């Protein structure tokens, strides 16, 4: 019913279009709304538009700074925000009410949209083996300061299953993400089973295997 | 025999135009309060109370409509039956004239804004239709108390189907009024910031 | 115009939970209900103000006495917990708004302390003239805990970021924390520490340079 455009990476300032395709019904029957959620924190309504009139109204908190627009050949809502600040960063979510003649309600949602405004610029990771040492041994990998999210993290080609763990990533105060990866092993495996680590980070293309060995005993 | 069925049929047919209907009145009175915050145009207050005890009303309406619509079929999947038609003409009619209240005050609101901001064309239909509409009505009124007259005491099936008649001609012409009043408000909008 | 519900609720499971949502004029059939679960889009649960949609199961309720609606659930299951958002439009500019939301509890589920890992800065990051250490923190229920480093005794505020708690796969909770140091500063302390505290008790970790 409702397919949302992707996840944007935006710099202060800047704006962003955010897109919402509506299929299965009758679209100048439909009543669109937009709602922003912070991470963490609640939900915000932000404007409405009856695509039968094709004029949006806004919550004044959003009042000229957001243009809320939709198109009957594409069957899609659109919603603009522009001079972009850190606090916008958010999930913002297409919904429709009036489903029938008494539903006030939200009915259906896209599954939303992210929203990241950082100052921050495209970074590959420096990772770093968390070697096991001191009858289960944990052993990870520190993957430091990269831009923007995701990483992707496997163990030995994939082979590596159990025991696997991988942590969300801190935000650090220099708009840069760091996260960890954790396994949990038999103690008596680490001189004998090689373990490596494998971290994916797609936007900026990097590809990076790092072999953790015990620290030594010297 | 397939009489009455066709009959308990039709009125089925028509509870669903009229919940359509209800549908396409939301929008519009949603459009003109928007409207009506944006353009700034106590007088307003009271409009808003009439829309929503009228519409309060007409959920009320088309509620129990539903409830007397499944009664009905279970009478026929099964005097009663014939009591139940009568009633369930009743609920149609005031679901009609609730729904003809909402369209004047949402015309109201429409000439109101239209005096902040051709429509001399959009009168003439206005009033043709809400002068039919208002005689449809009344009309109907005077079948359902003659209907409802013989029900306690035929000419009874005879009013019963010229009251599926009256009810009908009536939605249609409420179509036509609400196509009206969204072009009214696609109007007035087209014209702002 | 404000919604207000309460910011947490708890219910044993099997009992009927309770959510309010008080307001100035929540007109009649204005009020409806919407379930979030953690990274999921809101579900719509009541609407009119006892209006079930189609797949809602019928512990769900709701009620409006144009002051407060109230959100019911009978017989509580595990599934139900997640939070809980009213919404309502204002009767004369029709803007939407939402209550701040309430985080509902189905309890049941034991107490589980943390388990908590230190590892110190590697060889290969203090060539790269950094040192950070990392405190991975897994396992505990319920999910709030709080992390305060310590180096010799000392506490550290500069240079720790810690992740707020997020739900593994089992239900319990990880969090991570993380202490920035320069190559010098790390070398010259006989110990750091990683203190997690949960449920007020605490779980402390030692690491020490080579």
């Amino acid at each position: 019913q409702l397919v949302q455009s992707g996840a944007e990476v935006k710099k202060p300032g800047s704006s962003v279009k955010v897109s919402c395709k509506a299929s299965g019904g009758t679209f100048n029957s439909y009543a669109f709304s937009w709602v922003r959620q912070a991470p963490g924190q609640g939900l915000e309504w932000m404007g409405s538009i009856i695509p039968l009139f094709g004029f949006v109204v806004y919550a004044q908190k959003f009042q000229g700074r957001v243009t809320i627009t939709a198109d009957e050949s594409t069957s899609t809502a659109y919603m603009e925000l522009s001079s972009l600040r850190s606090e916008d960063t958010a999930v913002y979510y297409c919904a429709r009410y009036f489903d029938t003649y008494n539903n006030y309600g939200f009915a259906n949602w896209g599954q939303g949209t992210l929203v990241t405004v950082s100052s921050a610029s495209t970074k590959g990771p420096s990772v770093f083996p968390l070697a096991p040492s001191s009858g289960t041994a944990a052993l990870g990998c520190l993957v430091k300061d990269y831009f923007p999210e995701p990483v992707t993290v496997s163990w030995n080609s994939g082979a590596l299953t159990s025991g696997v763990h991988t942590f969300p990533a801190v935000l650090q105060s220099s708009g840069l993400y760091s996260l960890s990866s954790v396994v949990t092993v038999p103690s008596s495996s680490l001189g004998t089973q090689t373990y490596i680590c494998n971290v994916n980070h797609k936007p900026s293309n990097t590809k990076v295997d790092k072999k953790v060995e015990p620290k030594s005993e010297f | 025999m397939q009489l009455l069925s066709g009959i308990v049929q039709q009125q089925n047919n028509l509870l669903r135009a009229i919940e359509a209907q209800q549908h396409l009145l939301q929008l519009t009175v949603w459009g003109i309060k928007q409207l009506q915050a944006r353009i700034l145009a106590t007088t307003w207050m009271e409009w808003d109370r009439e829309i929503n005890n009228y519409t309060s009303l007409i959920h009320s309406l088309i509620e129990e409509s539903q409830n007397q619509q499944e009664k009905n079929e279970q009478e026929l999947l099964e005097g009663q039956l014939l009591s139940g038609i009568v009633q369930q003409q009743n609920n149609l009619l005031r679901a009609i004239e609730a729904q003809q209240h909402l369209l004047q005050l949402t015309v109201w609101g429409i000439k109101q804004l239209q005096a902040r901001i051709t429509w001399m064309e959009w009168d003439r239909e206005i009033n043709n239709y809400t002068s039919l509409i208002h005689s449809l009505i009344e009309e109907s009124q005077n079948q359902q108390e003659k209907n409802e007259q013989e029900l306690l005491e035929g000419q009874l099936l005879s009013g019963i189907v010229q009251q599926q008649n009256n009810l009908l001609r009536a939605i249609e012409a409420q179509q036509h009024l609400l196509q009206l009043t969204v072009w009214g408000i696609k109007q007035l909008q087209a014209r702002i910031l | 115009i404000e919604l207000t519900q309460p910011p947490s609720v708890s219910v044993v499971p099997g009992q009927t939970a309770r959510i309010s949502c008080s307001g100035d004029n929540i007109p009649y059939e204005y009020a409806s209900w919407y379930q979030q679960k953690p990274g999921q889009a809101p579900v719509l649960v009541i609407y009119g103000d006892n209006n079930r949609p189609s797949g809602i199961p019928e512990r769900f309720s709701g009620s409006n006495s144009g002051n407060t609606a109230t959100l019911t659930i009978s017989g509580t299951q595990a599934e139900d917990e997640a939070d809980y958002y009213c919404a309502s439009w204002d009767s004369m500019t029709v803007d939407g708004v939402f209550g701040g939301g309430t985080k509902l509890t189905v309890l049941g589920q034991p107490k589980a302390a943390p388990s908590v890992t230190l590892f110190p800065p590697s060889s290969e990051e203090l060539q790269a003239n950094k040192a950070t250490l990392v405190c991975l923190i897994s396992d505990f229920y319920p999910g709030a805990v709080t992390v305060a480093w310590k180096a010799d005794s000392s506490p550290v505020k500069a240079g720790v970021e810690t992740t707020t708690p997020s739900k593994q796969s089992n239900n319990k909770y990880a969090a991570s924390s993380y202490l920035s140091l320069t190559p010098e500063q790390w070398k010259s302390h006989r110990s750091y520490s990683c203190q997690v505290t949960h449920e007020g008790s605490t779980v402390e970790k030692t690491v020490a340079p080579t």
